[PDB]
């Protein structure tokens, strides 16, 4: 095929950088007209390519002046394979000016995406283009604000004035139709030099090689993005292309030169085979120098774990600091810090274990720490673990950094003689950072759900007045990875006890939870900021449990006549363990009201179912003390259950229709003398039975002379619920359905009901009796003749 | 913006050309 | 990027003229 | 009156009572009394002693540590004021560590002259707040009174009200008692200090609080300024010398009290200004015959020297003994752990002093602002240089502003090496202005200075910032600064945006959000627009500037002013409180509050309403079947990002009120109303959003009831069809119609007739009806309730 | 018992050690 | 003065008496 394979660009500002597709005949990736603007008509009237064929992802149009018709600039543009959807569009169009006409007939088929033609003032033909035959997918085109011989599918499709739409015939779906209108072949599409032959197609259907159109590459030919066949040599020399340059290092996964291994998979030294690494084993990000200033300057560091550089971090400012770093364990450069304002401590860096620090700072500092106000703890270095390859210390003006610290990264990171003299400055560093830390230990613990008492020991410096008080470091410990630092640490104050131990309790506390307590001292340091401090151990404590919580959300259908349902959730205060679960239900009577209301009355209707401020006080007290002592001294039942790994449950064997009370409690205790919540209650009526109200039993009548009948027939004795009254129909020869109510009183005293004085011929007896659940059945007719 | 501003860039431009990546 | 500093906020000339080449 | 008694020195009492009978006729001390070492002591020791001569103290009164003890005027209950001459470190009066003392007594003192109390560690005493200082103390500031039985209990109080004064301590007044047997007098306010009598009759200019015969100074308890022969007198006739403040000597007393210390170990005594001087200032020498010094020919300082050169202020009287002082052959410490200031005795004691043969140094000091009280300090030779070869030091000054006037004070300096640490509000300006006034520019090392610790919350931009560029918005503000750029652009690293919300015009400079701004490139004008502002709200602003250490250099920076801003107006919120209340069958009273956020100040209120209709289906239900209940009422921003890279209702006007009543409406019938507030309706009217609420008017009396008469028809099958209108104006409607129609001498029979029976069928009609006279009475149930019953309707058929 | 005295702690420790005799002071 | 002896320094028994008569 000739031509160069032309890879995306784009053309800015002039005519300039539109030469280079003169030797084109393929768009690898995509190309961009636009910010044509000092362009005339006259200066593109002249210019064409029409070597170039195939693009691969897409093209984009937008502010371009002077072009009149694009018939002229692509007159063998056949097929965009979008490969690359800009915008999830294979086109774009856009602020479109001087321009008339689309011009492009040469275009048949697209792979896929969709077109968006926006800001069109002056485009013509827009009615006459076949979206469905060039799109596979037309509905997500956008076809806005616009100045809207050959076959009509009824309009007539046509590009320009004087050539229309080419129609290939249906069979040629992607062949292609040669001149005459004939299917090339299937690697062949749109127009072929030779009908049905892969060497003389135009445009390859799947893939390229030499000359010739296939759809696979055959090895040693890799796929090359999904157009074209290639060995491993050149992928490689791209790849070590990027090596050696600014970049896409190429790698072959699945023998394709995709940019990139995918997920979980790793470079090779050897060859490139994105082989397998369980989470991409590592990510090593270069630069070599940035400073890190904000948020937004660790943006590219998310999930970075290697930095093959030095960093220079300086924010001038919570935990949004960890989430961005810590990722990195490794960095080959060195690390220096300075004046980051609202750094209490370096625990966000997680992972930081090795730093080769092989680029040395000026003065071969590894390391430099500068102008570090609330900079407090480095790291746990009793776990965490850090070394340095080489270099110096850094470590000046960190008034607040304990010295102990500065102690210890040379016994973790390998360096004890790799400084000298003045490599950490002596005097300013951890000039507020009082880490006397005599050890403190706790005298008695007394715990209980709410009330933890605690009592340690009293500590005293030579100068008893030293002491201001004692303040307990408190919060809750979900887990045991614990360490002080802006921060909550909800902590009390304590007066110094008069001279038994301090001691204390709290309010407040959530029973079977894990606190964790350390404790600190308060003393003014002397004229020489000799604090001498005393400090507690951090300890963990866990408070016992109590009554849980009822559990949330019961609720119970009645899945059958017979059969309750019920759910709930857990408690919102499991308090302890959840043992098990407190069930208790009871038939419940329904209201004995509705057996003595009459409703063959109107009432048929049913019803169904700051601080040194202080200091100052305490050094005036003990000077105004001390100054008298020099002056005056001369030196001459119910049905339960136990719920258990569950938080549903049914109940069986109940009537039909019966209402039932529901009572869910929760207990984290079995055996001995359960601690049980309070109660849940829900009320439960089973469906009624389909055959309970149903009048079954045969039905007597006993005229008297006079013209009387009485009327005797036996109810559903077991009903839904009960019965509200009996409705009775009876008709005579020629005569029409009257209705007749009997009450539950009618039917109890008349034992059925006493019709009196009826027109002589033969009657019907038809009763229904009404449960609660409604209507019954009416009796089968008992005809009488009187 | 958008319709406006393309020329409001525009016309502060054209000549020193319009930065590109 | 552009859009928001010049019409979502306003952009003076000098962005305008940072804007380009 | 006179003081009946010896002079009685101050004195010191330790160990035993044996002392005690040196008082035995002190009408006043001359000097200071201390009174301490009573271990063995109760308070049975004590009830038995009383030495009401005494009545005036020059110097201080000490007390610490005495046992059994409860009460002082069972002892000295005729004392009355403190000179304060000598104070106890900065204090007239000490009442420290005492046990089984319950109140004081001490209801004959007034004033004291000079000096503050201090009161601690006496956990048995009260009637502590009982007593107004103001009165006792002409300065009540410097009080110190904490740890002792009142502040950690709640001991009663007996107020002697049976009547004593009260006064306001705070906004509440306090009966003013000494104890249950006595309180507080308190002499009019026009007896500022000479007091009064018992009666109110105001005391002599020469009295101080008592005095028998008022406007007597003859009669005046407490001389004011001096004593001479029972006369309190302003100043001490010749010859008579004034002495110590308070009392006139003839030349005899003057030289031989300077004879006595001649032939003794001292204060021998001079005469200068009509005063028996000790020791008189620089440039006079004492005669050899008559004890003045004159003004010597020559150079004749008043040198202080110092025991081993090394000496700590930290109170008043520990400067109290260089009063007069000018040439000092020692060095200088300063520690004064205060928290109130003391300039004003500091410069009455220094300031008079020019050189120090020592050096000077500064620590701990807490409320000092400034070292202005040094008058005269100029030359320092600073021999004895502090340790480290230094001739100045200050450490943990927690409020100096400046250290002198350079403007008009003076300074020079020998020797030595200066030392300015952790002093967090003096910048670095000042001492470099001193440093190169000192002539000692290149005499420090490194280190010398802190520069991060001195004066980092100080603020001495000097430079003022100007805004290049002001816009206010909605919410958002635009502001542009110029480019401010010292010569090296180095320094500069930002400019920090420092904003806050501004209810008055009374803001402080240096809560406050703080915003930065990257340095410009090197137009240029950094500026900012900031976003997220409530309307219609005030706000400061300002702008600093941040450099390096600069100290090679001086790039102080710049600073903008503050500026006042509020945001504009807009929507208000919605109005609060909209309830639909009726009084009246046309009255319904309407109460609404205010928008909780008037986004700008509300110009009135919008209302509407109009009248709803009933269901259609209340029309065709039927009214006496069961259930009868009836109520009683983007690609554009991908593409140009990518694109481009840088290089009618009727209503009125509510206006000023939350309360409508609304008259014309049709009674029990409902209404819908819509509500708004408007703080801007001239110009293109800027409202609330509508308050929907509705309301219907209570039910008429009458509407309910049936109007016109009742007609009946019978028909030949003795069936009658009742005629009757329906009461077309109801309050509302009428759903139904009960017919009531009885027999004479029979039973009553009671019938139903909806609305669609009485239109439909012309009302009802009644069938199988035999014979008789008719009682037949008619009742129309609207949406109200009961209509009123129709009368009988007489006919036989 | 040797230790840094200081405040009514010393002051008690000197009336342990003396009061049989008084404290000395300056006639 | 006494209070830099035994509060600062430690005081010897010796040293006690030198303030009691």
């Amino acid at each position: 095929y000739p031509g160069e394979v032309c890879p995306g660009m784009d053309i800015r500002n002039n005519l300039t950088r539109l030469h280079e597709l003169e030797n084109c005949s393929v768009i690898e990736g995509h190309l961009q007209i636009l910010l044509m603007f000092k362009t005339r008509p006259e200066d593109f009237r002249d210019l064409s390519f029409p070597k170039l064929i195939m693009i691969t992802d897409y093209l984009l149009l937008f502010r371009v002046y002077g072009l009149e018709s694009l018939k002229d600039l692509f007159p063998n543009l056949t097929v965009i394979r979008g490969s690359r959807l800009f915008f999830n569009y294979a086109l774009v169009i856009f602020e479109m000016v001087h321009l008339k006409e689309l011009g492009l007939y040469n275009l048949m088929n697209i792979t896929r995406g969709s077109v968006r033609i926006e800001k069109n003032n002056e485009l013509c033909y827009l009615a006459t283009i076949d979206w469905s035959r060039i799109l596979d997918s037309v509905e997500d085109n956008y076809i806005v604000l616009n100045k809207d011989n050959c076959p009509a599918t009824f309009v007539e499709r046509c590009w320009t004035h004087s050539h229309c739409q080419k129609v290939c015939p249906t069979i040629c779906k992607s062949h292609g139709c040669t001149a005459e209108g004939l299917c090339c072949h299937k690697e062949c599409l749109g127009n072929c030099s030779e009908p049905d032959d892969p060497t003389k197609c135009v445009a390859c259907r799947n893939f390229y090689l030499d000359g010739q159109c296939v759809e696979t590459c055959p090895p040693p030919y890799y796929h090359f993005q999904d157009w074209r066949c290639v060995n491993f040599s050149f992928c490689q020399d791209l790849h070590f292309k990027c090596r050696n340059s600014r970049c896409h290092q190429y790698v072959i996964h699945n023998n394709k030169c995709i940019p990139e291994c995918p997920s979980g998979y790793t470079m090779n030294s050897s060859n490139l085979m994105c082989t397998p690494c369980l989470g991409p084993c590592p990510k090593v990000c270069q630069i070599g120098e940035k400073t890190i200033d904000s948020v937004t300057s660790a943006q590219e560091l998310r999930g970075c774990t290697v930095i093959n550089g030095s960093l220079i971090i300086n924010i001038r400012g919570a935990a949004e600091l960890e989430a961005n770093l810590g990722l990195i364990e490794e960095i080959s450069g060195f690390l220096k810090i300075r004046r980051s304002y609202a750094l209490v401590s370096l625990s966000f860096f997680r992972k930081l274990h090795l730093i080769r620090g092989e680029t040395l700072e000026i003065g071969n500092y590894s390391f430099y720490a500068l102008d570090n106000q609330n900079l407090r703890q480095l790291w746990d270095w009793s776990k965490h673990n850090l070394t340095i390859t080489q270099g110096k210390l850094f470590f000046h003006y960190n008034p607040k950094l304990c010295l102990s610290e500065i102690h210890k990264m040379e016994e973790v990171s390998g360096t004890k003689g790799r400084q000298e003299r003045n490599d950490i400055a002596l005097k300013t560093n951890g000039d507020q950072a009082s880490c006397e830390n005599e050890l403190l230990k706790f005298s008695f613990i007394r715990t209980s759900f709410d009330k933890i008492l605690l009592r340690w020991e009293p500590y005293w410096p030579p100068d008893f007045r030293d002491l201001l008080g004692f303040m307990l470091f408190y919060k809750e410990a979900p887990y045991q990875n614990v360490t002080e630092f802006s921060n909550s640490w909800t902590v009390v104050d304590i007066d110094p006890p008069q001279r038994s131990h301090p001691g204390w309790l709290m309010r407040g506390l959530k029973p079977w939870t894990q606190y964790a307590i350390f404790v600190k001292t308060l003393v003014t340091f002397s004229d020489e900021r000799r604090t001498y401090g005393a400090k507690s151990d951090i300890i963990y404590v866990q408070t016992d449990a109590t009554n849980p919580s009822v559990p949330l959300d019961p609720i119970s259908v009645s899945n059958s006549s017979s059969q309750i349902i019920l759910k709930w959730k857990p408690p919102s205060d499991p308090n302890g363990n959840i043992t098990h679960y407190l069930v208790y239900w009871e038939r419940q009577a329904e209201d004995s009201e509705l057996f003595e209301l009459d409703y063959c009355l109107k009432g048929l209707k049913l019803p169904s179912r700051q601080i040194l401020k202080e200091l100052e006080e305490s050094s005036f007290r003990k000077t105004f003390e001390d100054y008298l002592h020099n002056v005056v001294f001369v030196p001459r039942h119910r049905p339960f259950e136990k719920v258990v790994n569950k938080e549903s449950l049914v109940i069986s064997g109940l009537r039909h229709f019966t209402g039932y009370r529901i009572e869910l409690q929760a207990c984290n205790q079995d055996s001995p003398d359960e601690r049980c919540s309070v109660a849940a209650y829900v009320s439960a009526r089973t469906m009624p039975e389909a055959k309970a109200d149903d009048i079954v039993g045969p039905v007597t009548h006993e005229i008297f002379e006079n013209n009387v009948v009485h009327l005797m027939w036996q109810e559903p004795k077991e009903p839904n619920g009960l019965i509200v009254l009996y409705e009775v129909s009876y008709r005579r020869y020629g005569d029409e359905e009257l209705h007749l109510c009997v009450s539950r009183k009618h039917f109890a005293l008349e034992r059925g009901c006493r019709l009196r004085g009826l027109s002589p011929g033969n009657y019907s007896v038809r009763v229904r009796a009404t449960s609660l659940a409604g209507n019954g059945s009416w009796t089968e007719p008992t005809y009488f003749y009187v | 913006c958008g319709s406006h501003l393309v020329e409001a860039l525009y016309r502060v431009c054209g000549e020193r050309g319009f930065f590109y990546t | 990027g552009i859009v928001e500093q010049c019409c979502t906020s306003i952009c003076s000339l000098y962005q305008l003229e940072n804007y380009c080449n």
